[PDB]
């Protein structure tokens, strides 16, 4: 799982030597910044129910051509396992936010992408269309501050730059 | 590999939970003595060479076995092999507290260890004297009372660093076991 | 030439990857820390012409056998070109100050350090002993602040623990 | 590699000089600005398949020669080529933003690059072409003048970072050159 | 570019040996049956400018949400485009036909398939579905012979097959 | 590696007998039904990607102890694994019906299969669940009798052609066990 | 024991991949050349107890000089074990006959070959003499046709081409 | 690599032109006489050995000039190295002459041959020797004109197959020059 | 690896003792009779390979189980096995001989050598014939008792030199066993 | 060319180290003994002439059925190459002598030696007769001295051995 | 451990190659130079109590400032374990002396020289000083000959090269 | 590789003629001092470190211009490769020696030496230096003519070997020039 103080450790092993200030201030950051950050996650967690009815339905309202079998949208546990899907979708935005790191997108969400419902006969457009309808879709004044909430835009952006 | 802040992970996709405000006053009181642990760490790197030089050396204060003709450990190729088999786990022991976790050590280096060194044929009564006194000498330099080794520090409590790092001890003194 | 950043642009390279959050505040530690670093440096050349006969001539009353020949310092011009040897050592601890990466200490002073004097039958127990008395030869509220005169420290320690 | 905090060691060294007091209002000047180098570069890690799809698009665009049926590259192992040859630059371009300099592109991507591309045969009106319109689009995108992508920043003046990253893209403009 | 025979000569160089009858029977199939393949492709080359009004237009009976930007049909210059690339869809087809084996599958278009219209932006879907009503749309009495049309079925479903 | 036509090989030096008209009616009759087996392969190569989509959606329908959370199967990097753990043996029983002989699997794939699954604590039950059910649905899809999957064949009896796979099957799924 | 059809499988297994029409043909060509193959061998057996003494007996013709010791033919066991030697080459060049491939040459005549009788002591050039004799002794309007009589010199002459 | 099956389609596809009913007559009057090639083939595979000694011997015949001490070609690494230097170019015209295409010497065994054996110091008129004694042999060797090496074929013209593989030896003949 | 001249060593230093005036008699008494051994060695590398094919023909001699169809020791591929499996622990006895120390063998060709065996089938019953035949021949071939083999020496004693080889045999025939 | 002080440089390549006493007694018995080995060379330049007219005959004794063609003495020109031959083998004994080291052995008659003459049809089987003539031929009170003929016996017997 | 002869082993497994007079003179040398080598080694054990009183002792009479701790000789157990060290010093030249090779300098003295006590802090300084005064300390005509007692200086002053 | 033994059968065989008593009068004195040789060499190696200590040292001596800040050689990594740059050499110049032939230079470390030092940038006057004064030291050392480093010899004439190192001196000084 790599985190910003998994790759300086292994940096570390890459150097097989000791820890010297390559470490001592990315900690220190995270004094700064890791709690400017974890103060977002509690109504993501508390939208957590309802995000998924605006965005998987607007993904509905994007793809609504689903009623013929052989596609994938044929009945409705389809539909409610689309639920599921991103149900940790954005559970897993809840954990690479508060390791900091891409290890839980890249491990967890990223392998097993390019080819997972390519074979399961499934389209990322409306993986990342529900995503693109969060993109904007935030308040730097008002939901939260501006001083993560364009790093919570970067992590589930560089999420759609990884599913693109 | 894993982290603090990644078996909170684990253990809450083990259950499908939140990670969030429950285990949050453990993690903000984690970063709050984070420069505690660089005000630690910083004297760990101070005297490696010192650390392993004294760990030795005390190995031959009251072990003269291993040093014995025909021993386990009685040549320079078998001290410099215990130069790295000391500094190495240094290292690593090093790495478990800039992560905060011991994810770092039977994974990494406890790869099957002893078993190994009984193929080797390490005894390990030497092991265990090698890590004890090796613990109770970081635990004497993660502090200031050192001969006269006195850094500046800001002044205060730091026994839970010491709690911390003779954890990492007794699970590498009970892996090499 | 080592630095922090050149170890996380590395990573990105063994990576093969993007710039992700395992830089992007590594350099915020430097923006408080770097400018709390480089203040040291001017009396570091300031002193540098003084440094060396408090140091030096320590280790001449650490080391005063010198007189015969075989040995090291059987002549004076020996004695001036250990001025110029130690002349570049606080140099090299003012370089590898300000880059805040042990490559100036690795790859300029420590690549070629175990053998090197060894063949040219000199004892790194002077140059050891002479940074010896550097060690606390510092004053945190006085000569400089107790926010990098520790790291001052740390660094030409490494630099001991390299050359032990 | 090399930093601008490497550099200014480089040329320090050279005179056996001193890092101090002398570059050092650049220095701070440097980091002063290091909260919107950051504002600047999560803009670019934001729509970099979208800037290699811009480019490429792009280059179908005003140019038919390259997808000319036996022409240089109009085979999809090709456009999966400049997939690669657009994207990994553009990583490369991120990391000299990253760093503050230089030092990181001819070293590391363009050493011998287009003497290789010759061996490969491709056109550098192409590939001018690719790294203008790269260019003027990575300009476009440090600020927030896109069609709609307006992410929040602080407002002010960030003209610097736009002399920083078009100095690296004529520095591998006249490279590919 | 892979053929049978191709791969019998790199199966002579992983020997680095002679030309056994490995080889000596592989061409003897090719008497038979590369004679029984070509003459499918004079109406693959008749058909070709009438294939993709069915094909591609019925993919925009499967996709029709297209009109808005953002997306890939926003403007006919994106159709007319579509139709390009379903042109050299089945003008792959009939080269893949025609030497036997999947080098021109392989390196011309599985080569740079599972990630480039991921970049770009476009789903696979549509470029399966499109050959999904080629399925079963052929007459093996009455368009062509049944000893060359499940092969040629064969063929480009090996390539959905590599596009899924 | 082996073959129908090669162990009937291996018995008859075993006895130093020929190969020759005793076994000759096995052998002219293996390749009278060569076109037949081709009539089945064909049928496999079609939709296997849709074999290992079945195979892996069945098993979350009547099995939802691998996608507990904190299971053994639950990540989509173990999803792709046993994308990976199914298809690869999908190729592997498609090699052993194309070379008419079982010899391709235990050699190859299965060089310690299961005790290195152990190692990865896969449990069985979820392994003969999925060769059970993928067995079936090949049995299935050799013949014609799909949902409307219909190909074109010359009709007649094909049956030896499902003892065939079946047998396959089984030694795959005992050498699992 | 390589075949034809073993080197398409291990070609397979160089891809990685499924098996096309690389395949699908060579076995085609032994439904016609198999066939055309297999009425040799019974007169072949029917043979084999007498070929033996022409061939070797021929090679007495050419090489009588082995009553000194030290060679190889200074007694009669010598004699009846030469006899037993070509039983098996007959008989090898029955196997390759009706696998096809020469797997059955290489690994079983040919790996040791060109150092075995060299530490034994014997001449191949008798090994190669006896079938010079059988070259173009077969009868193809007579013995059997003429679709596999040069086939089985072909097999027997890479048997020699492989011996020298 | 590529073939007389290949290169129809690398002009086809440089015209973005069909393969198809227009080069039809050459294809399958190429697979007309396959077994006629086959025919020729192993012909040339039963004696290579004697193809490469009648060639290295007809060149000591009426070349005493490598075999002058001291000079190119006169220690037996060096007819090792012609054994070796001959036999893989059988080897590789046997290649050309199966694929039924000259893509597979030039580069296959000539990249940059020549430039490498004037490295080694090779001189030209022995090679030219070689290569048109075993032109000479080899186009001997097609048809059943030798001493009495009378294999039996099914009797007719195949004088195509001769200005076939002449045209390999005059493109490796020139290629060497 | 290690001597005659070596262990020696190895067991002063297990006592701490002296190397010198104890053993000194064997050691000049070892060097006096270097010529003799010079004298041995010398007529076992004369017909090394009239050694291992007399150890081969001997046993198919009196044993015609390997050479069965379908039984160990039965293909040219087997006899060049042992043919390496004969010479090259010829080469190891030689070199055993030349340091006048069996420390050569169970570390270096030895190394779980018969496990390996058993791995590979070989019945042992064939390899202590082997070994023992060639022990027989080997002391037949260091003097000078050959069929007329007559190598000059000076004439004397060197029954010593048998009971060396002889240590080395059973060595040998033990640790296969 | 291999002799043994060719093999203890490349013995200090391999250790990549300093001239120990590994070779500083090698030499001191070539100051032995191959000052007594040189004498025996002067009457084998001085045999050179007469030493082919006993062996290269006897091996005509030995093998006397050349006269048919497709053979190897079918003619007298074949005869005086063979005298050729023969001629640089006790030519090439007389090298290795001068050496000590196996190199003009090795290099210069072994590598090309188990496939060369298999090519160009030639036995070893004569290669070796002619040498098995000259095994015991030799007089250690008489020809020369019994402290050389017995390992020039041993130079021109392990390349028999190296020929078997 | 190295030897002369096992250096010709392991050449005559880098040839992998039969035991020619690469061998066969080395031993020889042995014969006339080993005898000449042996007769110093009494004495070298009769001395080897006293080369310790003077060797250390003058480099005490180098080295003496050993009073302060955090130095090497702060207490006189540090100055009886550099007896204990020495005395294995001219223990392992009396082994390198009659093994001849440089395995028992090279893996037993060497093996762990350029950093063992770099990292233990003591200076090797003195351990070529002791060695210093033993360079011409030795008498050709009165202590032992001519022959042995420059190669027994060679010895151990390969052993300062390696020590330097 | 070659040898002073070798060359004199390198010209036998560009005449085809004997070796044996034309140039034996120079191969028997070429032996009769190869004790002398031995004498010359084990001086080479008793004080090579101090031979690369007394170049080095004399190159800053009369020379400052490599340790000039910003120079060719003014880094301790450059003075560790001159530290190899000259012990290889040297190590190499004693293999040319105990070769008594120059066959072991330009083949083995002058493969396109000062070619690769260009590349390197390593001015030729510092290496000239290097090797002049490496050359009269050694033909001081060779002698007994040091300091006190008076090894015992048999005394005599021995200028033959002066004029041997010396040969090879100028062979490296002119092929590195």
């Amino acid at each position: 799982m790599k985190s910003v103080i998994t790759t300086v450790v292994s940096a570390a092993d890459a150097a097989g030597r000791f820890p010297s200030n390559s470490d001592l201030e990315s900690i220190q950051g995270n004094i700064q910044r890791s709690a400017a950050r974890l103060e977002a996650a509690e109504k993501l967690a508390g939208n957590h129910e309802a995000v998924v009815k605006e965005a998987g339905d607007a993904c509905f309202a994007k793809y609504a051509y689903l009623k013929n079998p052989g596609e994938a949208g044929e009945n409705q546990e389809k539909i409610n396992k689309c639920y599921r899907d991103v149900d940790h979708y954005m559970r897993l935005v809840n954990y690479c936010l508060v390791v900091g790191g891409t290890g839980p997108l890249d491990e967890w969400g990223i392998a097993g992408a390019r080819e997972v419902y390519r074979t399961l006969n499934l389209p990322t457009s409306a993986y990342v269309a529900s995503i693109a309808y969060t993109r904007d879709r935030l308040c730097v004044p008002r939901d939260m501050s501006a001083q993560a909430g364009v790093e919570f835009s970067a992590y589930l952006d560089y999420l759609i730059n990884a599913l693109s | 590999m894993l982290d603090a802040f990644s078996r909170v992970v684990v253990n809450s996709d083990a259950k499908a939970a939140y990670v969030g405000g429950s285990d949050l006053q453990a993690l903000k009181s984690f970063i709050a003595d984070g420069n505690k642990r660089l005000d630690a760490v910083n004297s760990i790197v101070s005297n490696a060479s010192c650390m392993v030089s004294d760990a030795v050396s005390g190995m031959i204060c009251e072990n003269p076995g291993l040093i014995s003709p025909g021993g386990n450990c009685y040549t320079n190729r078998r001290m410099a092999a215990c130069l790295r088999d000391g500094e190495i786990i240094l290292r690593y022991v090093s790495y478990a507290l800039l992560a905060g976790d011991a994810s770092v050590l039977e994974d990494r280096c406890l790869n099957g260890l002893k078993e190994t060194y009984i193929a080797l044929g390490v005894p390990t009564n030497s092991s265990i004297r090698a890590v004890s006194i090796m613990k109770a000498q970081a635990v004497a330099f993660i502090t200031n009372t050192a001969t006269e080794r006195k850094m500046s520090f800001a002044a205060g409590d730091c026994t839970s660093l010491a709690s911390e790092v003779a954890s990492y001890f007794d699970r590498v003194g009970a892996a090499i076991s």
